[PDB]
């Protein structure tokens, strides 16, 4: 019918007048701020911490639970839901992190969702003002094909390595941006793909198959010692805060902005490749909004904590130096990516310089956070040693 | 003091705990604490209402002071003990597929468990070992999981029934 | 040179080929089964399509709260009881929500398939979606609404009571811990498939009928995201067919998951539908028959029979005690009203009529009882009256199941009134069912989950109350109230003054 | 390396310096003012952002339509009056934010500072946006209301009567025909400050009154856009404060603006509310004393008078003319409803008494006139009588003022009766009042606009409808009714039967 | 109060009463789709359609009208609100255009609030991953603080060019195209000087003022011949239709399209700047997207027409014609901006390479619609006699 069955009790006459005789003539309470007993990071409390502190129901025997008591149901052998054993970090209170950013969901995916339609749009003005006539072939058909392409399952390893972390992490401000860190991730691993398969679509006989880039990854020399970092970072370790640590304040923060600033970044220019650099500058920016949130959470919150600090930059400057190792490797061996090049793209002095760049970065903006001892010339030319 | 999250024996350990300042005393309390407080087969129900949090300061103890004593590969890779976390994973684990019904299986899950968490043992062995022990427990469990009657599984488990109602 | 681009499908064509192969390529999570290698997707997205779907979506949903219905003064306009029942409601959802987030990591984690893998991934985001909704139906009905306590801070409050432990066991413990599989069923299979799907939707009914227009806005939006888990659970099932332990396993753990899932549902639903609601919708007796018994026990349970999956064993006994556990706990959660975060109300006359219509007997057992509180003056702060005095007057204990956390009253009880009782290692354990009672004596060690008697005992009732703030701004008024009217609402001192003691009724036991 | 970047503010701060000198750097528009090349408009504001702010605006606005108002039905539970009604505001007002267009294009033009030219380009963007808002109002009724005919067409249909060709004279060539600054002071000065801002909210509270929750919900947030537009036609006035020709002519099309606006509104606006309505909320009178004397005439214009801006002369004699003027309109409009596109009612008992206590003698004039119609059947199909016949019957001749297009009946009126009529060159020319009797005089090539009895002379009334689709779709039924009840519509048959035939009543002094 | 003392019709009990008693059985009409009556151009007709085609109250004497009679009020003179004689073209219907986007206003400024707020997070990302560093001292603070910024007085005017079209356009759809064409110059024009204004911010001595580059476009001789199109297209044309044509179909298809992509587009890389690129790359797809409409209404609609093909193609060569002469002459004397690049920076082989780009384009996607048959060489020839 035109008014329909179903009666409801805001706009039913009936139904809406048995309603409002009951209400009372005021607010039975005049704090209307949910959240309101959550310790603000800022000014005022925040839509972000309103909706998301305080979520996940740890009891007190979690640092900064205020539920108490056993969970109901534990996993067979009497590990519980979530608990202190899953990572070596310590703190006062697991639910102190903030995303700077201020993250929740909604906001999230509206930005995420904006970058899509741009890129749609960034594309499509792409092919038809036929930008694509200025790209030199060869960087085109093997660095971007076959070496960036390559580079796509080392952000979708680094990625995966979030699982753990999305199932283990001990609150909910930490488990949404360590999830939300992962997802731009596989977003990243994905963009290298959609420009593939966009190729694909405007160069003739490009092959979007992942094939020949994964037979780079899986067996290749330039990425070997980056696929076995990347492997053991993913499946050998177990405790969540190494895991995102050891990615984002190692792993990536060195690696990663080598090779995707200081390589192609960088030399996409030189061979008139103006697509790349787009998706590259978002995977920067991502990179850029996941620290913030990585420092905050190991430095301001636990490399800061209060009873911990001195206790967990041990546990950090152990994890750096674990990792450091595989680290310079990686970048070792990608190194025999620059003989590739046609003669005269780069010299061994810009190589040295951009290395030093991106070593300099990570001392200041992670290293010195938990006073680890790196050398500088030690670390660029360990890596140097690479270059065929 | 008996309140629900500060009461006097939460604060009376709290005081037992500051006087520890030794990792092989630290460690050797934790694992007795966790004998005579934790699991079903605790010696004692005494701690019920503040065993996990009283349990959780005194892994705050051994951290701290196992991270000053040991190296930076004996965090990664000795137990609190100084047994090599991997050598006490692996036999274990042996143990455990060698167990030949589900009752030597629980006790072997649950003896690592009061014995080894961290930050006894580095978590990374520890939650590897909980990957594989857990999994051979639950086969042996989960196998004709109905066919023994509420009257003997009574028995097998060992409980006095004290009231039953039809 | 004409416009082109690239769409998700495009990309996710070549998404199941990004895992590889390595020695140490495994799951993390203990598990009795093998998640195939080439498991699929049914939805080819990825992450930037995930994330322009959801964004479309708020849009509407939040254009419609901060606009429309904020001008409406929807937030006011619903009936006390049910603003009362949002309450609960919305931040027991948000917990299996949140959960579900940290479950389908898991899940996540232990299949092998890039597509299985990344369906999964979806679930985690859009859980995540979930939790920060349900929470801005409370953020919104507290800002708004006619009542904000209770609403801005269940998330402590919510820990004083007895059915916040039962509904962490089937929406937080039971999501993530146990088999992966095992959880998948809790969470999916079960969980969503057979009452929360259906769930989310029957509420937004009876929210309609109530005058409330938030919920509706809202989970109408949650509802959308369900058919990509229901996806997931079914290709769960779908990706250990082929293994053999599949087999000796897969049915332990459903039914199991089932009756799980199903204790605490069955009653407590019913109970919020029913008791939280001024205007009925349908009776729970035939709603619940229709949802487990048709749609999930027959018609989805069945599509999956060719994977060797069963009817759950336990099915039959659900149902026969289903038809009085709602009214049965609403005598007790009422009785315990000062324990809450709520407000409660006694039925009233229409109401009862209604009860006896649709359950007949109603009247004689519960109806009666009610009266009899009402006379003595459990509406009334000055009476010095709590229903839980009749109850120590009539010598009808309650206990805690120890694996469910459900409360029930065996001696006084129309539906179950079964009660085990056992001694192990020097404690006490107290079970309302017989599945309940083998999951124990077979998981010890999983179920050691300490009651509210245990945590509170010896403890004056007013002094609980105080130190986990369950109080209004006032700082004297509770939070808690037996009736839902504006005046003559108790205070901590009209309690303490009553000077009840908690005391663990199995210690009566020698 | 610290994160950066530049806002609104801080580009726009070198907006001015855009523009650069040269030889024929001049507006391509006739105007005797010169605008300020230095003068400032009041927001900072560059493309981008303004596209974000509203961009923002949209979100809540579509989202409150397409779910909860969708959902809550808002589109049909109105009142059939103002389901009507809205047809007319609606569209009519679409036609105004549509030439507001190209009236601030004009202005973009005839600024010669950046700045200036700036502001308006946010008012020419603006227009678009309510041009598209407007629309949708109609688009939404159509689609989910109790009557799309009228809704679905008006842009077409609207040709068929006189009412709209008033409305064009204000909102459509007094907005861009004529000395570019008449034309701001029509459009903003006057226009969007005196009338158009105060009655877009007024519209809805007479919208929510009747149940209409969906025109609030567009009309509110064009509401958000007019601050700007006040700014443009303010910062207008200064711009030619200084140009001594300022002093010589700005009051001139100022008062000629303000009787050209208030001509219209004056007895539309009260009609459409009063009329068009079940639900009163303030007698028109009242609102028309408050806006036009109290809040523009007195406030606003005040303080333009330190640049030379004094009271409209015709002020006084519109205050005369306005008391009866829309009672003396809806007389005419009902008389005459087979010509336009909405559905009319005549007012029930309670509204009579409204009418009587809010216009004392009303009922001893307008309200036995109705009675006296509605006995004789002008609501019913049969009766063969329709209000037109009821005229000739007692010789009240109907005109169309040459100027503003607002129909008059100088025999029956209880407002302004005066009449001047005139012949030039072998036309007959008739006015309705001294100020627009000098426009024509002084101007007679601004105004040639042949009326409907010119048109239409000599056709039978049933021909013009059929001609121009006044039908619904089963193309036998008209859109327009003598009443909103959904039996008993009169058909084009109906109408033919009667035989009617247009005459141009000026002849009759032939 | 709590309940609030205004009653609502659809919530309040009372007077939903009496308004749900007036509400008839069913709806008294089943057509409820809005401007039913429009010709869609697609399959369906669209939203786009509906809340656009007719607005314009013109009556049939105007091509296309529906309404009757004469205006109500004109201006002094006699001339008419809008008449046929605001522009040399004739047509059958000025409502045939449609915007193949199908933008209204909401699509509108969705796409570029997101563009929007996309630019705010590069910007932070791009000097957060500190990626100014890599950039050319000479060609920011020279070519482009000086000949990028002058390069905004160009857009300026073409956006200005618009302003009469705004009042003359002849129909709703031709209206809202023109608007949106336009509005994106003045957002280019903006776009540059938001950069000028970012690096002002990221680079110590960079003045962010206008006073250098106005100085060049007002004075210099690289765009003096540039300026004085521009001066002409928007201040000496009085035809809205031959302003829009002349503007987006010849003079902006040509120096436009070189400037911002054979020049500034092209050089950018071999200086380090990826900034630059990013907001020339905004003004690309925007000249992309007008194109597509300027191409529906003066080629589809126009040029088209079933009775006045043969006059407006005459009419469109003609001023083809007109203003092809003093574009050639704009891009001349850009030429001679090339002797100011550091040696080397690019041979005249390549610039003839993109002066063939844009002409070849210019043929395919303008002069061939029309039939003005044009000589690529002798074009380009021209242009070249303005190097060194
Ligand atoms: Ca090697
Ligand atoms: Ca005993
Ligand atoms: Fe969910
Ligand atoms: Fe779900
Ligand atoms: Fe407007
Ligand atoms: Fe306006």
């Amino acid at each position: 019918s035109m008014l329909g069955e179903r009666r409801r009790g805001l706009t039913d006459p009936e139904m809406a007048a048995v309603i409002l005789k009951a209400l009372p003539e005021a607010p039975l309470d005049g704090n209307n701020k949910m959240g309101y007993f959550v310790t603000p990071r800022w000014k005022r409390l925040t839509e972000y911490e309103a909706l998301t502190v305080y979520a996940q129901p740890n009891a007190d025997w979690i640092a900064g639970g205020l539920d108490w008591g056993d969970w109901t149901q534990k996993f067979h052998g009497g590990r519980p839901s979530w608990g202190n054993e899953t990572t070596e970090l310590r703190t006062v209170d697991w639910f102190k992190h903030r995303d700077p950013l201020r993250r929740w969901h909604a906001p999230y995916v509206k930005d995420k969702a904006e970058e899509w339609r741009y890129t749609d749009r960034f594309l499509q003005g792409y092919s038809a003002d036929g930008q694509i006539r200025a790209m030199n072939p060869t960087w085109r058909d093997e660095f971007i094909n076959r070496y960036w392409g390559a580079f796509l399952f080392n952000e979708y390893g680094l990625f995966n390595a979030h699982s753990q972390g999305a199932r283990e992490a001990l609150s909910d401000v930490t488990r949404v941006s360590l999830a939300f860190w992962g997802f731009d991730k596989i977003d990243i691993a994905q963009m290298i793909q959609l420009e593939r398969g966009f190729l694909a679509k405007i160069v003739p006989g490009f092959d979007e198959s992942t094939a020949v880039p994964k037979a780079e990854w899986t067996n290749g020399e330039v990425y070997k010692s980056a696929r076995l970092a990347v492997e053991g970072l993913w499946q050998e370790v177990f405790d969540w805060n190494e895991s995102a640590f050891s990615v984002h304040a190692v792993y990536d923060a060195l690696f990663g902005q080598f090779v995707r600033r200081e390589f192609f970044q960088r030399l996409a220019p030189r061979f008139g490749d103006n697509l790349t650099p787009f998706f590259i500058n978002q995977a920067q920016t991502y990179f850029q909004i996941a620290k913030q949130g990585v420092q905050d959470l190991y430095y301001n919150c636990l490399g800061d904590d209060p009873e911990f600090s001195d206790y967990n930059r041990t546990v950090m400057r152990n994890w750096t130096g674990k990792w450091l190792e595989p680290t310079i490797a990686a970048l070792r061996d990608f190194m025999g990516l620059f003989a590739k090049l046609p003669a005269g793209t780069t010299d061994k002095e810009e190589i040295t310089a951009s290395l030093y760049r991106v070593v300099d970065d990570w001392i200041e903006d992670y290293a010195s956070r938990i006073d680890f001892k790196a050398d500088r010339d030690q670390i660029v030319k360990a890596v140097l040693a690479g270059l065929k | 003091k008996l309140g629900i999250h500060s009461n006097d024996t939460r604060d009376a350990w709290v005081n037992k705990i500051a006087q520890l300042n030794t990792l092989e005393k630290a460690a050797e309390m934790l694992k007795q604490f966790r004998m005579d407080h934790t699991t079903p087969f605790r010696n004692s129900y005494e701690l019920d209402n503040d065993y996990l949090w009283i349990e959780a300061k005194l892994e705050e103890k051994v951290a701290v002071l196992k991270a000053r004593a040991f190296n930076e590969v004996d965090f990664r890779h000795k137990t609190a003990f100084g047994e090599d976390a991997k050598s006490v994973l692996d036999g274990t684990v042996a143990k455990m597929n060698a167990a030949k019904d589900k009752w030597e299986a629980e006790k072997i899950h649950i003896g690592f468990r009061q014995a080894y968490k961290p930050p006894i043992m580095p978590v990374n062995y520890f939650l590897d070992g909980e990957r594989q022990l857990g999994t051979r427990l639950m086969e042996l469990r989960n196998l004709n999981y109905y066919d023994t009657p509420l009257e003997e599984l009574r028995k097998q488990r060992g409980v006095r029934v004290v009231h039953l109602q039809s | 040179r004409a416009p082109t681009s690239v769409n998700a499908q495009e990309v996710h064509r070549w998404l199941q080929s990004f895992n590889w192969d390595f020695k140490n390529n495994r799951t993390k999570y203990a598990t009795k089964y093998k998640m195939a290698n080439e498991t699929k997707e049914q939805f080819k997205l990825i992450a930037k399509e995930y994330a322009r779907m959801e964004a479309v979506k708020d849009e509407r949903q939040f254009g419609s709260l901060q606009d429309a219905l904020t001008r409406l003064n929807a937030g006011v306009r619903v009936h006390p009881k049910w603003n009362e029942t949002m309450k609960v409601v919305s931040n027991f959802l948000e917990v299996g929500e949140y959960n579900a987030i940290a479950a389908t990591g898991m899940l996540w984690d232990s299949a092998q398939a890039a597509e299985q893998k990344n369906g999964y991934l979806a679930q985690v985001l859009d859980e995540i979606r979930h939790t920060h909704q349900c929470a801005y139906v409370n953020y919104y009905f507290a800002k708004n609404g006619q009542d904000p306590a209770g609403h801005n801070d269940a998330r402590r409050t919510r820990t004083i009571g007895p059915l916040w432990k039962g509904m962490k066991r089937v929406f937080s413990d039971g999501f993530i811990s146990g088999d992966a599989v095992e959880c998948s069923l809790n969470l999916q299979l079960v969980g969503e498939a057979c009452f929360t799907n259906p769930l989310i939707v029957a509420v937004t009914e009876w929210a309609a009928a109530n005058g409330d227009e938030i919920t509706p806005t809202v989970f109408l939006s949650i509802e959308t995201d369900e058919l990509r888990h229901m996806a997931n659970g079914y290709q769960t099932v779908v990706s250990i067919a082929n293994d053999p332990a599949s087999a000796k396993y897969l049915n332990t753990d459903l039914n199991n998951a089932f009756w799980t899932q199903q204790k605490y549902f069955t009653p407590v639903l019913g109970m919020l539908f029913e008791y939280g609601s001024k205007f009925k919708v349908e009776p729970w007796v035939k709603t619940w028959d229709r949802w487990v018994y048709e749609d999930w026990g027959g018609i989805w349970i069945g599509r999956l029979g060719k994977y060797g999956v069963e009817s759950p064993r336990s099915l039959k006994d659900a149902k026969q005690d289903a038809y009085w556990a709602h009214h049965d706990l609403y005598l007790l959660a009422y009785a315990l009203w000062p324990t809450g975060f709520f407000r409660l109300a006694l039925p009233d006359q229409e109401e009862m009529e209604w009860f006896e219509a649709n359950y007949p007997g109603w009247y004689d057992h519960y109806g009666k009882i009610y009266e009899e509180w009402r006379a003595r003056g459990c509406e009334d702060p000055s009476s010095g009256f709590i229903p839980l005095m009749w109850f120590i007057e009539n010598n009808h204990p309650i206990y805690i199941d120890r694996v469910s956390q459900v409360p029930f009253c065996p001696s006084l009880a129309k539906g179950a009134s079964t009660l085990r009782v056992h001694e192990y290692n020097g404690e006490m354990h107290t079970f309302s069912d017989q599945w309940g009672e083998r999951m124990w004596l077979a998981e010890p060690e999983r179920y050691e989950c300490q009651n509210i008697f245990e945590q509170y005992e010896g403890r004056e009732l007013s002094e609980v109350i105080a130190e986990l703030h369950g109080l209004r701004s006032d700082g004297k008024t509770l939070i808690a109230q037996p009736h839902v009217r504006g005046d003559k609402l108790w205070t901590l001192d009209d309690i303490k003054r009553l000077n009840c003691v908690f005391k663990n009724p199995v210690k009566a036991f020698n």
